[PDB]
């Protein structure tokens, strides 16, 4: 082996941690799970796989709620994304504790991802094995989203996509008007992004979780109602058909 | 291949296999074996006692020790552990007995003692390996009396017969051949000795064994020189 | 050699060698030559202050440091280490002068600061520290010069040299040192040892230099240094 | 000698730290570079900005923070690692005042800073973060002031200095600019730094790919130059030039 | 390898963790176990092993607080630890709040403590894989916990050593669940436990326990001539 | 009080190259005598004693502890402790205990090791150092002790005549206090010789 | 491999890192003592005497534990200023707590119980000098020990270590009286020892010092001979070789004549 | 290389790192122990020593309490240390209870000591071997004999360090209750069991008595001379 | 020859068996007739005790560095061929040499002798002798007064 690449605290002698490197790697063999900033909200997309007939429906959720006001979406290992999720939680309920009002979506990215420089510092613990986007939406600040990433990096975002299909996804967000459509488009445009990068033939089974926060929740992450979801599947598969035409 | 799975005990091997722990468990071989046998009538232990020279009185090996006035401890593998176990043993049935003012049942002790066993580098109990000493608790209660086994995984189980020690695959055989659940404590001790005797490689006569019963009714009763001769006589 | 062991601090080598100690005195030679003389009524300390480049503002950071008013301190390593012992030197000073209502003597600042190193160099997680002090205060009626080894072992000198050439300048110090040496003297004595060590032109402002007197410790101006240069040269 | 070399804490046999030095070729890692000039009574930062995708919120992409009312610093290395320092300087700074009652000096805050690194490079507990700082303030006795605070514990101060990639070839830039009427006014300073990186990096600057910070006597506060600045400096200096 | 399994610490250069996956293979050594629901209830049952002819057959369910109970496979001791977690978060939350903890909630907080020991070089993963059966005001849910602290909510799952048939026959017959009679639930159970059983191998009542939570019935474990109303009409192969 | 309950009483004071500090003996409870050869001047070196006074128990403890401290900074020093340092020594000693102090109030008289010229001062029980230049005082009856300083020194004394002074200081306010005087103890330091005298006293 | 750890037992049952700290003492100046009726006393070598060096310290190897004892240390530097501290301080809390002088044993066992638990505990190497301890106590009198990096310590009438212990030790075997040794005579075979074993030209007195305890008037007395009385000491001791050289001219002469 | 741990098992089962303190127990001079009717006897092998080097210093034969003696076998530096915690606790055991510590008790404390050290990682074993000799509260000769593995036995005769075997087989060979009947027989035998091993026989011998409630007692040179002799001339008879 | 190591990846076990085959020949079967051998080493701790064993190595001669009478014996030996003026002391000059080996004379006499070449001369004198000793006995002493002073 590279002799370098044991433990986070070392550094190879170019300049490279590769145990974060390696998380990244982790991060980039799972499901895609990208996200969208319309302009009076955030939609998030996560192509779930169901791995088994015997999972229930809404097993190994990937859309936590991070704060009523903010959403998370997670890829890589689902174990360390609940701890994150965790650790966004208590953040979110010590700033509204703290200094009584919803946490800024900018500051609560900003200290996750301090949390996550954190495990990647040390010897004794091991980089967090995922990514995931923080999006949020408020008639003060407006629709944010960010994403994290093992490495502890906390860059804003228009669209992203994190997972295996990620440069996929975001070929596919490019061709998008996002800064002037509605959350009710965005929505299917997410679906149809969703199936487009999804493989039928690797990934066998498969299910879309949606997500929306935004000026018609009243800026209350919740997942996307039944109908308006299933209204976005059948527009993603008539999609599906008139691409392969 | 067993290089970089069996140094730690927290260090699990490709098949999923705790090394440390199977190497206490062989650990226990080492020491002499151990016969305990329930039967309706109360519960019998025997075990081969190892004397290595004269000039060491007889009560410094501590095989057969008695944990309550109703438990007996037959003993296979570290001396060392086997003070810590049985020490804690005493100290459990005392202390429940104190706060619940009545007599810990064996499968109770058994459990606390398991319970202590289980904490080979779980950082918040200081032991850091498995204790290598397997025990045979031979105990009586309100459910009858009763038998368990504990190894140094910390799992305990009644049995109805087990032998623990050097000649225990040996012995488990001849215990599996002989037992019936309709056996009376005479026959037992004469079958464990028996099967002692085949097991041993001195001769079985007076000294070089230990003897016990706990039976409904008198305490935990270590047999002395008169009663294991008597015994021997007609094994 | 021995090989096995040299990377650990809490092992003796088979010929009782603690050799990581040994590489931090090498860390030590392989820094910026710095001199101490200690003349009849004072002590002279100096040091070169080549930057790597013009761009460098060599007024920021100084080499020679003041610890009390009566004791000043050079170094020849690392600069951040170099750092680190001073703060700790003036904070033992400070110790000090609260418990007992005197100045702290420079035997003591010597012995306080060694006793640091050695705290630093009795661990396998701690590097020791990679600097050589020279201690130069005046305590009592006489001038003392001290000086401080990773290892921490402390040493009390006539004069002496540290750094990249110490072999050369401690020779030059036994051709011109003289026991009976004014201060005035000494500095052009310390000035001139650091030039038999010091390539390029030793300008003024690359250059720094601190004596210590009975009026205490006190860093040399630029403006004063230029003038012992002149005068030297 | 390569096995002195996995940990920070152990000397090499002639006295090196190969971890130390690991974590300045993290610093050229990034890709991007920093300037930093200071001038008879301001102080610029520029730094190459990327920005390699439409998706990515340019506001959110930076690398100058405003360390406090008075003082900004330009960072360059890994980004979290940049982040992580940035707020413990931030606190620090915040501490200071809360203590002493004034703004932290600029240059006591880079030697906290540096202090801070140099205990990692010391003790074996956490690996020495690699990013370099470069901060900017006005003092009131001694004027305009730059400071490095690379991650070993030297900070030394700087008529003008570079980090990143082309740090040497900014420096030779700067050496030749600084030789020659090392005096500058603002738009000279904003001009030296600008063409500093525009040549260094063998390209000419559009007035988004690129990121000025700027602190001023009369004012002096750490200012972010907006796009439209940016722009009007470079087509102006350009031109007359 | 060889550098990279060492410890849980260490990622390996394909972004896969190793210790984690040496867990999940630890939990393939316990003995098979099948857990299922129907709309109002939920039956874990599990084929005790025996180390002895002797030797009483080890216990593999064990009872959370009344609304809960747990089916092990994997190292006993990790079964023992978690099981007492359980238990006290159970007894914690019904002192603080008069009311059962919910099952999704308990099945969250052991996803975090056997998460924790996956990242910190202090301990090994709990290398004991749980079927958690419950019943509370939502309705009967199963849950299954992996090693690599990882919980998924099935309608019906199974684990142990030889695991799949019992799931492949789970996933064939899993559309007559919701719609059965506890019996009959208890009955689809044992044929799984049957199909993985060895053929010459048989359920008996030795060898089988079975755990039925649901509405109006507090957990409560079958064992020895307990379970011999559910054996006695199973029907034979 | 607190230091009524031992009594106690010290003093000292300074003439030319010479100082002389002076202490009663006795160790009574409250009213009751127990002894009457109880050390309340301890020396500190060849031309440095203390004179401690108080409760008893913490005259005896920081006799101890300065004695500790101060083998420790001797011996690591290679000096012999100046007056000015061993007040400060003291005075920190005092002080560390402020919040439940030592109840005792020491008395150091002593010659500067180098220039022997004599040093007196006083703490209080939390240490505050009073360095004067004719006489301090500690322990009961500081007042008889400050009218007889007062109406007695003059500067510039000879050994003889100070040992005069300072007897007839400690003598006469001893017989005017009640819970301390059983005896007076009075050393005279000079540059070469201490002179250690067990005066006549009302010995009642 | 059985030395990689203080706390590491050899298969064979020898602690590796111990004899290595025990050897390695090899490397420091040569320090004995020898112990008379009248008094006991230390010499000991001054391993680097460098023209540049300063002598602010009037002893480099000689310290005062107490009133009544003294020590010299032999061995890395670092190591030996934290014993000496630490001597120090166990003797002044002896004294703090009985009020008297601690005994010299007393004071020898609780710094070789020290050293002990360096050999035994964790990751600490153990103390790599050796100490002889001179000193007065009301129950034996004058005593001299010497003490191990083991944390070993034993009670001998005459002793070296550190370099050429072996010559310097077999040399008081030789020419030591049991029990009719006076200081001068101690002092002579001092000054005899360390001209054998030091094998550096003459016997400069500026490269040796030598420490004396006596009592005197009830009170133990420690003294660091001065350079004039040690120059003294040389000068006899070269008057003494002298003679014996002469004498053994004149015997050969008379040889010669036979 | 299941070697150089005090906590890792070699897949035989052994800890090997504790065998190897037993190992350098083995490296200690001769110590006998015996007990008779009234009296406890515990003998030394003493090495010599250097004219030059002081003898009250070296201490084989220590005693714990008034009525427990300690003989040791081991490092010298261990030996001191767990004599002192061994007196320690005599003397806190004495104020726990308001009885004398039993000479059981005495030698469980140490074999608890010494099992305390092998527990972990971070430890040496105290390697040392020890035979604790006493008389209980009631009056009872009692000896045992504790490893550095923390395991203690009771014995009627034993000898442990360099000639441990030869000596323990010669004791087994020639202890009984004629031999043991007095107080002087017992001692006869200590001094015989320790010639076999020790070359001289008078410099290098020493014994320690225990009678009931009598402080130990060791004997006087002079006094080992006259029972080397008595052994002499009985040999010489028998022969 | 010499201690034998470990037969792993880091052992001369080629030299190895010819030092075994070495033993062999010394003392194996069929004792050597009249052979004799004289084995010559620098540092005789490392040898293997194989061939340290007497039978093989019966005899050890140690060869200490002169005690300052052989070195007078070695003077005259190497000056022997040389014109020695008068008054010149090879005494003084062994006595000028302490621990110096017998090679360390033979230098001595020869860089005399050169110090007399360089001057035209075939003269040697007490004063080239004296610096003869000066440059053949130049020690590199240790530099650095830290790593001097490690150690008490």
């Amino acid at each position: 082996g590279t002799g370098y690449d044991l433990s986070a605290s070392t550094f190879s002698p170019d300049g490279r941690v590769f145990q974060v490197e390696y998380a990244m790697k982790a991060v980039e063999n799972s499901s895609t799970a990208i996200g969208i900033r319309c302009k009076d909200g955030v939609v998030f997309g996560v192509e779930k796989l169901v791995l088994s007939k015997l999972y229930e429906e809404g097993s190994n959720k990937r859309l936590f709620n991070v704060d009523r006001h903010v959403g998370m979406a997670v890829a890589g290992l689902l174990a360390d994304a609940r701890s994150l999720a965790d650790i966004a939680r208590e953040e979110a309920s010590n700033f509204r504790s703290n200094f009584g009002y919803n946490i800024p979506l900018k500051h609560l990215a900003d200290r996750v991802a301090m949390y996550v420089h954190a495990y990647t510092l040390y010897s004794a613990v091991r980089p967090f094995g995922c990514s995931f986007m923080l999006g949020s939406y408020s008639v003060n600040d407006g629709a944010q989203l960010y994403m994290i990433d093992p490495s502890g990096v906390s860059y804003g975002y228009w669209g992203c996509a994190i997972g295996k299909a990620r440069q996929a996804a975001k070929t596919e967000i490019e061709k998008l008007q996002m800064k002037e459509m509605t959350c009710r488009d965005i929505v299917k445009e997410v679906a149809k992004i969703i199936y487009i990068v999804h493989d039928e033939v690797k990934d066998k089974a498969f299910e879309l979780e949606l997500s929306w926060v935004g000026e018609l929740t009243n800026g209350r992450h919740e997942i996307v109602p039944k109908d308006i979801r299933e209204e976005a599947e059948k527009y993603a598969k008539e999609s599906l058909k008139e691409e392969d035409e | 291949t067993r290089s970089e799975y069996d140094r730690g005990v927290n260090t699990f091997s490709p098949e999923g296999r705790l090394f440390q722990v199977e190497y206490a468990i062989e650990a226990i071989k080492l020491g002499s074996t151990a016969i305990g046998i329930q039967t309706s009538e109360g519960v019998c232990l025997a075990v081969e006692k190892r004397i290595t020279s004269p000039l060491m009185e007889p009560s410094s090996i501590e095989k057969i020790v008695e944990i309550d006035a109703h438990i007996g401890c037959a003993m296979s593998g570290l001396i060392a552990d086997a003070k810590t176990l049985i020490d804690k043993a005493r100290v459990e049935t005392q202390n429940h007995w104190f706060t619940y003012n009545e007599t810990m049942t064996v499968e109770s002790v058994t459990q606390a003692v398991s319970n202590l066993a289980l904490q080979f580098g779980e950082e918040d109990a200081a032991m850091s390996r498995p204790f290598g000493v397997a025990l045979l608790f031979g105990g009586v209660d309100e459910k009858g009396p009763q038998l368990f086994h504990m190894d140094p995984s910390g799992t305990f189980v009644q049995c109805d017969a087990r032998a623990i020690g050097s000649a225990s695959e040996g012995a488990q055989s001849s215990l599996q051949e002989v037992y019936h659940k309709s056996m009376t404590l005479k026959e037992a001790i004469k079958s464990s000795l028996i099967i002692l005797k085949q097991v041993m490689e001195e001769k079985l006569n007076a000294t070089n064994i230990e003897l016990a019963t706990v039976q409904p009714g008198q305490n935990f009763h270590m047999f002395t020189k008169e009663e294991l001769e008597e015994v021997i006589k007609d094994i | 050699a021995e090989r096995g062991y040299s990377f650990s601090l809490t092992t003796f080598s088979p010929s009782g060698k603690l050799v990581q100690i040994e590489y931090a005195l090498a860390a030590v030679a392989g820094g910026a030559p710095s001199v101490g003389i200690k003349a009849a009524n004072g002590v002279v300390l100096a040091t070169e202050k080549k930057q790597k480049s013009i761009l460098y503002d060599e007024r920021s950071v100084h080499k020679v440091e003041p610890i009390t008013k009566h004791i000043g301190l050079v170094y020849s390593g690392m600069g951040p280490d170099y750092r680190v012992l001073v703060h700790r030197a003036r904070k033992l000073a400070q110790q000090y002068y609260l418990v007992y209502q005197e100045p702290i003597p420079t035997a003591q600042l010597v012995q306080r600061v060694a006793s640091v190193m050695q705290e630093y160099t009795q661990s396998g997680g701690v590097r020791p520290f990679g600097v050589s002090l020279l201690i130069c205060g005046w305590n009592e009626g006489r001038p003392y010069l001290f000086q401080s080894d990773p290892s921490g072992a402390y040493f009390a000198w006539k004069a002496t040299a540290m750094g990249k050439n110490y072999v050369n300048g401690k020779t030059f110090l036994e051709k011109r040192y003289n026991e009976d040496l004014e201060l005035e003297d000494a500095i052009h004595t310390a000035i001139l040892t650091l030039k038999e060590s010091f390539e390029g032109q030793m300008t003024e402002d690359n250059i720094e230099v601190g004596i210590c007197n009975e009026a205490g410790f006190r860093r040399l101006t630029p403006t004063e240094v230029k003038d012992y240069l002149a005068a030297i040269a | 000698s390569a096995g002195f070399d996995r940990h920070i804490t152990i000397f090499s046999p002639e006295g090196r730290l190969y971890q130390v030095e690991y974590a300045f070729k993290a610093i050229n890692q990034g890709g991007l570079t920093s300037v930093a000039v200071r001038g008879k009574d301001c102080a610029v930062i520029v730094t190459q900005k990327k920005v390699p995708d439409k998706l990515l919120d340019s506001s959110t992409v930076t690398h100058l923070f405003k360390i406090t009312e008075n003082i900004g610093c330009v960072m360059t290395g890994m980004t979290a690692d940049s982040r992580s320092q940035v707020q413990r300087a931030r606190y620090e700074a915040a501490n200071w005042k809360y203590k002493y009652g004034y703004e932290i000096p600029v240059d006591m805050l880079c030697k906290r800073i540096a202090d801070i690194s140099q205990v990692y490079t010391q003790n074996a507990e956490m690996r020495p973060l690699g990013c370099c700082m470069i901060l900017i303030g006005i003092d009131e006795e001694q004027g305009p002031q730059v400071y490095k605070c690379d991650p070993a514990g030297y900070y030394c101060g700087f008529k003008a200095t570079a980090a990143g990639v082309k740090q040497t070839e900014s420096t030779s830039f700067l050496e030749k600019k600084v030789k020659k009427k090392f005096d500058w006014t603002f738009e000279q300073t904003v001009e030296t730094a600008i063409t500093c990186l525009s040549t260094v990096l063998s390209i000419d600057f559009k007035p988004s790919e690129i990121e000025v910070g700027v602190v001023t006597v009369e004012n002096p506060k750490f200012r972010i130059l907006t796009e439209a600045e940016i722009d009007a400096h470079l087509v102006a200096l350009a031109e007359r030039d | 390898r060889n550098q990279y399994d060492n410890d849980v610490t260490v990622w390996s250069p394909q972004g896969r963790i190793h210790q984690i996956e040496y867990a999940m293979e630890a939990v393939k050594q316990g003995s098979a176990t099948v857990g299922l629901k129907s709309k109002t209830h939920a039956v874990l049952v599990a084929l005790k092993r025996a180390q002895s002819e002797l030797a009483a057959h080890q216990k593999k369910i064990l009872h959370v607080d009344n609304h809960i109970g747990i089916s092990i496979a994997g190292l006993t001791a990790d079964a023992r630890l978690l099981c007492n977690f359980m238990r006290q978060e159970c007894l914690d939350s019904r002192f603080v709040f008069d009311r059962p903890l919910p099952v999704s909630r308990l099945v969250s907080l052991i996803g975090s403590k056997t998460q924790i020991p996956t990242q910190r070089y202090g301990r090994r993963p709990y290398g004991v894989g749980l079927l958690i059966a419950g019943y509370d005001d939502m309705g009967p849910h199963i849950f299954q916990t992996c090693p690599s602290a990882n919980y998924f909510d099935c309608r019906a799952m199974s684990i142990g050593a030889r695991s799949q048939s019992a799931r492949t026959y789970l996933e064939r017959h899993m559309s007559e669940f919701m719609e059965c009679n506890l019996n009959e639930l208890v009955k689809h159970g044992l044929r799984a436990l049957r199909e993985t059983l060895p053929a010459e191998q048989d359920l008996t009542t030795k060898n089988v326990s079975i755990g039925i939570v649901g509405k109006d019935l507090e957990f409560t474990i079958y064992d020895d001539d307990d379970v011999s109303p559910f054996l006695e009409g199973l029907e034979e192969r | 009080s607190i230091m009524s309950y031992n009594g106690g009483a010290v003093m000292a004071m300074k003439g030319k190259n010479c100082v002389a500090i002076a202490a009663d003996r006795r160790f009574g409870i409250q009213a009751q005598m127990v002894t009457t050869d109880f050390q309340k001047i301890f020396p500190m070196g060849d031309r440095l004693y203390i004179g401690l006074a108080g409760l008893a128990t913490d005259v005896q403890t920081v006799a101890q502890r300065l004695k500790f401290r101060l083998n420790l900074y001797e011996l690591k020093e290679g000096r012999q402790i100046k007056p000015y340092t061993l007040m400060s020594m003291v005075a920190n000693l005092l002080y560390e205990k402020r919040f439940g102090p030592y109840y005792t109030e020491p008395v150091i008289a002593g010659l500067d090791p180098k220039t022997f010229k004599p040093f007196i001062c006083s703490l209080d029980l939390i240490g505050c150092p009073m360095v004067t230049d004719d006489f301090v005082v500690s322990g009961t009856c500081a007042e008889q002790m400050y009218g007889m300083c007062e109406s007695l020194w003059e500067p510039n004394m000879d050994p003889d005549h100070l040992f005069e002074t300072i007897s007839q200081a400690m003598l006469n306010a001893v017989d005017r206090d009640a819970v301390s005087g059983m005896g007076v103890i009075v050393h005279i330091i000079e540059k070469d010789k201490i002179t250690t005298r067990t005066l006549k006293a009302r010995m009642d | 491999r059985y030395d990689s750890r203080t706390t590491i037992f050899s298969p064979e049952g020898r602690l590796y890192q111990v004899e290595y700290a025990m050897e390695a003492i090899g490397h420091a100046g040569t320090c004995l003592g020898i112990l008379a009726n009248d008094g006991v006393l230390l010499a000991a070598e001054r391993r680097n005497i460098h023209k540049l060096l300063d002598e602010v310290f009037f002893s480099e190897k000689i310290y005062k534990l107490n009133e009544d004892m003294a020590c010299s240390v032999a061995g890395i530097t670092s190591d030996a200023n934290v014993l000496t501290n630490e001597l120090r301080l166990i003797a002044q809390r002896y004294l703090l707590q009985y009020q008297e002088p601690i005994p010299c044993e007393q004071l020898v066992t609780a710094l070789c119980d020290i050293k002990q638990a360096y050999t035994q505990f964790g990751g600490k190497r153990p103390f790599g000098v050796s100490l002889l301890y001179i000193g007065w106590d009301k129950h034996y009198g004058f005593q001299l020990y010497q003490s191990d990096p083991s944390g070993n310590y034993g009670g001998w009438k005459a002793t070296c270590i550190g370099n050429n212990s072996a010559a310097a030790v077999s040399m008081l075997k030789q020419d030591y009286k049991e029990g009719e040794m006076t200081l001068k005579s101690a002092l002579a075979l001092a000054i005899k020892v360390l001209n054998k074993t030091m094998d550096v030209s003459k016997l400069s007195a500026e490269k040796v010092e030598i420490a004396t305890l006596t009592r005197e008037n009830g009170k133990t007395v420690i003294r660091v001979l001065k350079q004039k009385e040690v120059e003294q000491l040389i000068k006899k001791h070269e008057e003494e070789e002298a003679k014996a050289e002469r004498e053994k001219k004149e015997k050969e002469q008379k040889e010669k004549d036979k | 290389s299941y070697d150089r741990a005090i906590t890792v098992f070699s897949p035989d089962g052994h800890l090997f790192q504790v065998e190897y303190a037993q190992e350098a127990v083995k490296k200690g001079s001769t110590a006998v122990g015996v007990r008779g009717r009234d009296i406890v006897v515990l003998g030394v092998e003493k090495k010599s020593v250097a004219k030059l080097q002081d003898e009250r210093t070296v201490r084989k034969i220590c005693a714990l309490d008034d009525n427990v003696c300690m003989a040791f076998a081991g490092l010298t530096a261990d030996a001191r240390i767990v004599i002192n915690r061994a007196r320690v606790e005599c003397q806190s055991h004495r104020l726990t209870v308001e009885d004398p510590v039993t000479v059981e008790y005495i030698t469980r404390y140490i074999a608890s000591l010494k099992q305390r050290y092998t527990q972990s990682n971070g430890r040496r074993p105290f390697g040392i071997s020890a035979l604790i000799v006493g008389f209980d509260f009631d009056g009872t000769p009692r000896l045992y004999q504790t490893d550095p593995s923390g395991t203690y036995h009771a014995w009627k005769a034993n000898a442990i360090g360099r000639g441990a075997k030869s000596v323990r087989e010669f004791l087994e060979k020639n202890y009984t209750d004629e031999a043991i009947e007095t107080d002087d027989l017992t001692i006869k035998l200590v001094i015989k069991a320790l010639l076999e091993v020790v070359q001289s026989g008078g410099k290098n011998i020493e014994l320690a008595v225990m009678r009931r409630d009598q402080s130990l007692k060791i004997l006087n040179p002079e006094e080992i001379e006259k029972y080397v002799a008595e052994i002499e001339k009985e040999k010489e008879e028998n022969e | 020859g010499s201690s034998r190591l470990e037969g792993g990846s880091g052992g001369d076990s080629e030299v190895q068996r010819t030092m075994l085959e070495l033993l062999n020949q010394l003392d194996g079967f069929e004792a050597t007739k009249n052979i004799k051998v004289i084995m010559a080493t620098n540092r005789i701790d490392i040898l293997d005790s194989a061939l340290l064993r007497p039978g093989r190595i019966d005899r050890k001669i140690e060869f200490p560095p002169p005690n300052e009478e052989a070195r007078l014996d070695i003077l005259k030996i190497h000056s022997r061929k040389m014109n020695l003026t008068r008054g010149i002391n090879l005494r003084k000059i062994a006595e000028l040499m302490p621990g110096a080996s017998g090679a360390e004379v033979k230098g001595v006499c020869t860089e005399a002798g050169m110090y007399a070449l360089r001057e035209r001369r075939v003269h040697v004198t007490q004063e080239d002798f004296e610096m003869a000793v000066a440059k053949v006995m130049q020690k590199d002493s240790e530099k650095n007064m830290s790593i001097k002073k490690l150690w008490k």
